[PDB]
RNA sequence: GGGGCUAGGCCGGGGGGUUCGGCGUCCCCUGUAACCGGAAACCGCCGAUAUGCCGGGGCCGAAGCCCGAGGGGCGGUUCCCGUAAGGGUUCCCACCCUCGGGCGUGCCUC
């Protein structure tokens, strides 16, 4: 799976929406993440996006939240149209 | 249990989160070809869901996602 | 208990379409912290022991894995009432828990 930089997750997610206009669903899972990498900080959130076939993800933490929040919130708005 | 009054849906969602944040997850699903979207929030016992095809919600929702990161992060 | 191994396990699951039937490429509904690469509807691996094949990697490691019952829950679906919107209902079911079984719980060392 594609674990990406906070910044690059957006240019990917934005490119994903554009594949799934004439068809396909686009999911965005978002949850609190404890850094776990196998079966102990808790200050991180995790975002997965997928169209059923290609998966992308990224972890956002305090340092990059204000930047992300804005460009993501602003991203969604520009791509969740047709309503 | 689906909601209609968005502003209540949030009021539940955030409580469901606050109750067990490392359990609770939050899904969003958009489908341009049907011109509608859905928003789900759930730990694996309780489930809260909100479907809509209304442009006005995108803002509430983006400012909800925006609201939740904060709390997960800090 | 600590250390070194190996057997093994996980890296998704389900519904539709199609099939004589079981997987896959297609469509759809959904999980994970969690796989990369290749081919495949003139078809690819299969035969009720069928629940994919080939190539490469990571993690876990005697860890687990599988079968059954119920409960939570999602998306479908059967049937019935209604003119309709709706309402009741049958059977599946991602995801989660409880209980009950089956195989395994190995080798070396301090």
């Amino acid at each position: 799976m594609v674990l990406l930089e906070s910044e690059q997750f957006l240019t990917e997610l934005t490119r994903l929406f554009q594949k799934c206009r004439t068809s396909g669903s686009v999911y965005i899972t978002l949850k609190k993440y404890d850094g776990r990498t196998k079966p102990p900080a808790d200050n991180k959130c995790l975002l997965r996006a997928t169209d059923g076939k290609k998966k992308i993800s990224t972890v956002v933490s305090s340092k990059e939240v204000n930047k992300f929040q804005m460009a993501y919130s602003n991203l969604l708005r520009a791509n969740m149209d047709g309503l | 249990p689906q909601y209609q009054t968005w502003e209540e849906f949030s009021r539940a969602a955030e409580k469901l989160y606050l109750a067990d944040p490392m359990k609770a997850r939050v899904v969003l699903k958009y489908r341009h070809s049907d011109g509608n979207l859905c928003v789900k929030v759930t730990d694996d016992l309780v489930c809260l869901v909100y479907k809509t095809d209304q442009a006005q919600d995108v803002k509430k929702i983006e400012k909800f996602h925006s609201q939740l990161m904060r709390l997960m992060v800090a």
